[PDB]
């Protein structure tokens, strides 16, 4: 419902706090919550790890995890599933946000969603996309 | 509290505090957090980034 300016920016995107337990979402857009079919109320302070079901690929989450071990960016395409069990296929780019000083602060999640994995152009256009939204999405946070 | 309870309150303290022009946004983000991790203590944190916020008015 009461949705901080930040979250009502119309992309899906989380953003965790990997200084808490388990590295949990403290933002999720009202768009991602409408996407995924969960209230703000049930996954602040979750890991977002709840978007997986049993056809998610295991190599492509472990892939997941050793970026966000590394702190740095990845993307993969994935598939998730809503609250209510309906599976899509998520083109998923993660990016650290950091303070001037270069040191990791939180991470920003942003969601593209669609019917079928995409490759070849559509996947080139998509992972352009999702860059810009999480390049967007820092800036909107930073700004004076 | 082994389970913390995003009422009302708190996620109204989440705009409110967000929404504070003076403060930065590493700031923001903290109490955005801090409120994530006691979500009881709405009340306190919200006053204290409202101190903050006053206290870096642009001159
Ligand atoms: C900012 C952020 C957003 C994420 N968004 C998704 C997502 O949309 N879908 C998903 O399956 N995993 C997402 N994850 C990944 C999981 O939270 C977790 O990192 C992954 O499942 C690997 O950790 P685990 O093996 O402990 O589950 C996100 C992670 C972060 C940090
Ligand atoms: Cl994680
Ligand atoms: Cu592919």
């Amino acid at each position: 419902s009461l949705a901080t300016t930040l979250e009502r920016i119309e992309k899906n995107f989380v953003i965790t706090d990997p200084r808490l337990p388990d590295n949990p979402i403290i933002f999720a857009s009202d768009s991602f919550l409408q996407l995924t079919e969960y209230s703000r109320e049930e996954i602040l302070g979750r890991n977002a790890r709840f978007l997986q079901g049993p056809e998610t690929d295991r190599a492509t989450v472990r892939k997941i995890r050793d970026a966000i071990d590394n702190q740095t960016e990845v993307t993969v395409q994935l598939i998730n599933y809503t609250k209510s069990g309906k599976k899509f296929w998520n083109l998923f780019h993660l990016q650290p946000m950091r303070d001037q000083k270069g040191d990791v602060q939180y991470f920003i999640g942003v969601q593209l969603d669609g019917t079928e994995h995409v490759r070849d152009a559509a996947e080139r256009e998509g992972v352009m996309l999702i860059k810009k939204t999480a390049e967007n999405i820092d800036e909107a946070a930073k700004e004076l | 509290s082994v389970d913390n309870k995003f009422n009302k309150e708190m996620l109204s303290a989440r705009v409110e505090i967000y929404g504070l022009p003076n403060l930065n946004w590493g700031q923001r983000f903290a109490f955005i957090s801090s409120l994530t991790d006691d979500p009881s203590q709405s009340a306190n944190l919200l006053a204290e980034a409202k101190k903050l916020n006053d206290a870096q008015a642009p001159k």
